[PDB]
């Protein structure tokens, strides 16, 4: 909204010719938005996206808070666990699976038991790098090529 | 010696800075109109709370000479003497629109004082204390504060008239203390419900004998006297009384014992709120999904009512929307009407997110509608490709996979959509559930009336109902709120400014403020206080089915009327009776001094009797 | 417009449960727009998109019509 | 009348530049018009829309076709 009045101010300038370009209305919604995004204090990024029925017992949850990746400044890896199915209608990963996938970098599936494994193998039919396994069906097959 | 034409002005609230009830609407919509007229002669006044002021308030040094001008230094010596006696407190930037200045007075900075003042109350105005109330306890701490910080200013400012508006009970406090030690300013006291009005309609008789009901003793028996004390006692002590509604009004004349002096009515910032066919069509997509199986009418002949608000599920009429909708079902059953009428209640309930059955339902749908897409555009490349080169267009591939999603939409035998589009937390005691069980509105095909409870906010960004609550009354047709106790009713009138007609009741404030202001404007009232209950729930299907019976012609008319309604709503307009009540306040703080800035002696009973 | 109209003819049908989708409206301008495709007996694509000012001249012109495509 | 947004200028009866002037005016008036009162006018205008149309001008057809029977078989039409 303040981009778009900017633009239209730029504008009306240039169309009749012959340094705050925000007016100060502006500046007080942008500084409240701006705001809203403080973080109590200390609090960091969930390691979540959901509420947990068994929290406590998860096996998920309780491993990476035995390595202790919890997402901090310091962390140069984050950790986003998301428990459901993704849905491109969704609030928090609007994005079907297929999406997803393609917007990421790197697929990483260390399976121990996977006669075939068709989530590494449609990884790689979307066109993205995956990391599996050679007792993944997928991987032994993947290692004769 | 005051001048009366520039003078100052002192907003009080619990609210200022924080949005802990409605009256922090009131006084952020309120801000711009109010700002644009006293720039910083305004001041708005509350208690700082800890955990929220800083993602609403730009904290300024006022401390520095550029924060005040000359002209305003009283209220920096005055804010000086203030932290000189261990008051702390932020002074700041409310980031709202118009960016009004304000003044959040620590109470944690002045708990100490907290017992010298719960008794220097009492030995004044007989108003109890008990220490196992901590609203109250932060009530007499905001209001000995203010009157201290105004008495400062009345004591430093030889320039200025000051007025000063207080919200509500729990800002009242500061009330007596300033009549009783004369200090001088003229104060405004508006009261927007009332304790015994919210306590008595808890339940569910009122309207007609609270005229017989003693004060005193129901008070006591809610165990709300001393707060009781304080909203009167604010009541009487100001000079000039005000409500929101004229049916507030009525209340506090005879639970408060002070005739208002005039009516203070919530207008809106009306601009904010600035398309039905494209709004229309999103509730049309929830609608096939959610009747999927079972989709048996013609939605160029169906309209969507709805309800919205806080669950109150008696205050804002929910039992009588239902009743009346049942009743409806009747009507156009009985006179074998071919229209079909859809009505939402969205309602905030404890609940576990969307049924599966919902869901599903939607997703199906929407499959369905992507298979159409692929197969029509492949249908027009090719007759494109047969035109263009001249000299059962559906493959056998299109013909499964049309046939696939159309299976999926099947109904399980007998199974009817759902009444509600969530998991509730307490499905078996809702009573929105309950009632729409007991009249029995099931959604099967013969009912013309069918029934859709959303237990949480609209979001934009959902699976199920995907608009924002803006969006969705848009594209609604009309609004039902049928309010049994609603002092004043900000959903039913940002209905009316967003263009969509809607159904009130002369017992809610805006209800009441809008009879005085017929039904070709889209303002349907339904007389909730004289009519007996029955003949109120008639009256409100009387009005749906006029509604319902209504040619396109006629109603795409209504429509274009109350969208012009919009603007008296506004607070470029409804703030004139804000002006009314200051300048009542200053004509009888300062008879003389008024009278010599007219030429004569205006009447002084009213804010009305004034201009 | 056929093919929408098309599409919303067979969203209806599905939505509902429980071979010419065309109706003869549709078939009315479809026939005009195809028809007024033709070209007036043996007149040909021409080999240029605008009015020349020095048409029997023109060097591209007149090098095209000399090897005749 | 000018409230449906039709503004009719009399160029039968009026001299030319009578006729001038009026059109003048009305134009005008047109210009010193609110934008509400504009608004409505051109939401009644778009409600002389559905007058103008065959649905309901087709009727004159009709009277005349019928008038043409009326007029060529009184007898016939006289028992009808």
């Amino acid at each position: 909204e303040v981009t778009t009045s900017i633009g239209k101010r730029i504008f009306d300038h240039a169309i009749r010719y012959p340094g705050e370009l925000l007016k100060s209305s502006d500046k007080v919604m942008l500084k409240r938005r701006i705001l809203a995004l403080r973080r109590p204090e200390g609090q960091l990024p969930p390691i979540v996206t959901h509420n947990m029925v068994d929290d406590a017992n998860d096996l998920i949850l309780n491993k990476i808070r035995q390595v202790q990746l919890f997402n901090s400044p310091s962390d140069r890896v984050k950790m986003i666990f998301h428990p459901e199915f993704l849905n491109a209608n969704n609030p928090i990963l609007g994005l079907d699976y297929d999406e997803f996938v393609r917007g990421c970098h790197l697929g990483v599936f260390p399976s121990y038991y996977e006669p075939w494994g068709y989530t590494p193998a449609e990884c790689t039919v979307m066109g993205v790098p995956s990391i599996t396994t050679n007792v993944s069906g997928f991987g032994s097959y993947m290692e004769d090529l | 010696s005051r001048d009366l034409q520039n003078h100052l002005l002192f907003e009080t609230a619990t609210e200022v800075a924080n949005r802990v009830g409605g009256i922090y609407s009131v006084l952020k919509s309120k801000a711009p109109i109010t700002v644009a007229q006293y720039k910083d002669h305004y001041h708005l006044i509350g208690p700082l709370n800890k955990a929220t002021y800083q993602n609403e308030v730009d904290i300024l040094d006022w401390k520095k000479p550029e924060a005040f001008s000359d002209e305003m230094r009283p209220v920096q010596h005055a804010l000086q003497t203030m932290e000189s006696r261990g008051v702390h407190f932020v002074y700041g930037r409310w980031l709202i629109e118009g960016a009004p200045k304000v003044i959040l007075f620590d109470l944690d900075s002045v708990r100490g004082y907290s017992n010298e003042w719960k008794g220097d109350l009492w030995s004044l105005v007989g108003i109890p204390s008990p220490e196992n109330d901590f609203e109250t306890n932060d009530a007499i701490l905001l209001g000995y504060t203010v009157a201290w910080f105004l008495g400062e200013v009345a004591h430093l400012d030889s320039q200025h008239a000051i007025v000063a508006h207080f919200h509500e009970w729990l800002a009242g406090v500061a009330l007596p203390l300033c009549r009783k030690r004369r200090i001088d300013v003229v104060t405004i006291f508006t009261t927007h419900a009332t304790l015994l009005g919210r306590y008595l309609c808890a339940s569910g008789d009122f309207y007609n004998c609270l005229e017989s009901v003693d004060v005193d003793h129901e008070a006591g028996r809610f165990g709300i006297y001393h707060r009781y004390c304080i909203e009167r006692a604010a009541a009487h002590s100001a000079d000039v009384f005000t409500t929101v509604s004229q049916i507030t009004a009525f209340e506090a004349e005879h639970l408060l014992k002070r005739k208002p002096d005039g009516i203070l009515p919530n207008g809106l910032n009306v601009i904010k709120f600035q398309l039905h066919a494209l709004k229309k069509e999103k509730i049309n997509d929830f609608v096939r999904g959610h009747f999927h199986g079972c989709f048996d009418f013609d939605l160029d002949n169906t309209l969507y009512f709805f309800i919205a608000g806080r669950y109150e599920y008696k205050n804002k009429g929910a039992d009588m929307f239902i009743e009346a909708l049942a009743r409806l079902n009747y009507r156009l059953k009985v006179s074998g009407s071919k229209k079909t009428v859809v009505a939402f209640i969205v309602m905030p309930a404890k609940n576990n997110s969307f049924t599966v059955e919902a869901l599903k339902g939607q997703a199906e749908v929407r499959a369905l509608e992507n298979t159409v897409h692929e197969v029509t555009t492949s249908i027009g490349k090719r007759i494109f490709d047969h035109a263009i080169r001249y000299p059962e267009l559906l493959k056998s591939s299109d013909k499964v996979m049309l046939k696939r999603r159309i299976l999926a939409l099947r109904r399980p035998e007998g199974q009817l959509p759902p009444i509600v589009t969530h998991n509730m937390v307490d499905d078996a005691n809702d009573l929105i559930l309950n009632k729409i069980r007991q009249v029995q509105l099931f959604n099967s095909p013969s009912d013309r009336v069918k029934m859709i409870f959303h237990p949480e906010f609209l979001n934009a960004n959902n699976p199920i109902l995907g608009l924002d609550y803006d969006e969705f009354v848009r594209g609604c047709h009309l609004g039902v709120f049928p309010s049994y106790y609603e002092p004043w009713g900000y959903t039913p009138a940002e209905c009316t400014v967003m263009g969509v007609p809607s159904i009130t009741t002369n017992v809610s404030g805006f209800g009441s403020y809008m009879e005085d202001l017929a039904k070709d404007y889209g303002i349907y009232i339904v007389d909730r206080r004289f009519k007996a209950p029955d003949e109120s729930v008639e009256q409100l299907v009387d009005y749906m089915e006029e509604f319902v019976k209504k040619t396109a012609a006629q109603a795409i008319n209504q429509r274009n009327r109350t969208e012009r309604l919009s603007d008296l709503l506004d607070w470029k307009r409804m703030g004139l009776e804000y002006v009314k009540a200051r300048q009542l306040a200053l004509r009888r703080g300062y008879p003389d001094q008024f009278r010599e800035l007219v030429g004569e002696e205006l009447n002084d009973s009213n804010m009305d009797a004034l201009a």
